[PDB]
């Protein structure tokens, strides 16, 4: 999971 | 917005797509290409054709359970494809280049229309 | 194989995917939670989800066009996971947090679980 | 495109  | 991403989710549904394809669960229709017959799923054949996004959007041709592509195209070409939009993988080699192109212009796939063109001039 | 790849193709599939829902375009199905409806893909669904991929591959389930889920379901948990099923994006928030996890175990979606354990864990 |  990422902050895209 | 303040969402997060799952890195991996867009492959994953891809990949379980494909293994749908390939047990011919949910396909909706049938690509007639010469003699050979292809099963698919009219949704992913839409995500990844201007063609078929043209056809199946036609109030029409979105009820056919059957699609006659122009004889001219030949089935190899359109397999290769077909396994393309279903896992991003092309399997581009120097005997099926020029069938691979032309298949790619007529479905209106830009992106493998791109990177035949290329392999073309670098040859 | 000698395959090539194109990076982006699973992500422009399943934008595109998600511009045919908002289109309502060979949607297939309803999904009612409490008084809510929902349009849908089954193959998506079934791409993304435990649940829906064991509902759809039920010779008698496959053929339902509705479907309805445990009256506990929160609608709009199930609201934040089917745009993430659409999108890779999930919208998680302290007022949603426990909605979307109970939501996302129902539908036996792993890596949303998994994630909104660890946000949990956090605080 | 890449080399996957
Ligand atoms: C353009 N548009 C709004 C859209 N919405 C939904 C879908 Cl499924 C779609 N697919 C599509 C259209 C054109 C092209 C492609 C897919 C691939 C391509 O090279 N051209 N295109
Ligand atoms: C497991 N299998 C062969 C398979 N083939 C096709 C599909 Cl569409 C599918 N989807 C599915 C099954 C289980 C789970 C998911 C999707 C997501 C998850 O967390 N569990 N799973
Ligand atoms: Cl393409
Ligand atoms: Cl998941």
């Amino acid at each position: 999971w990422v902050i895209p | 917005d303040s969402c997060i991403q799952f890195t991996r989710h867009a492959s994953d549904v891809l990949l379980n797509l494909n293994r749908l394809r390939s047990r011919d669960i949910l396909t909706d229709v049938v690509i007639v290409v010469s003699r050979e017959q292809f099963r698919a799923h009219k949704t992913v054949l839409m995500a990844c054709s201007g063609l078929f996004y043209s056809i199946f959007t036609d109030q029409l041709k979105c009820n056919l359970s059957v699609i006659n592509l122009d004889p001219e195209i030949n089935p190899e070409g359109f397999c290769i494809l077909l396994d393309f939009m279903y896992t991003s993988r092309l399997n581009l080699r120097e005997g099926n280049i020029m069938a691979v192109m032309a298949t790619a212009m007529y479905l209106q796939m830009e992106h493998v229309v791109d990177t035949c063109r290329k392999f073309i001039k670098a040859s």
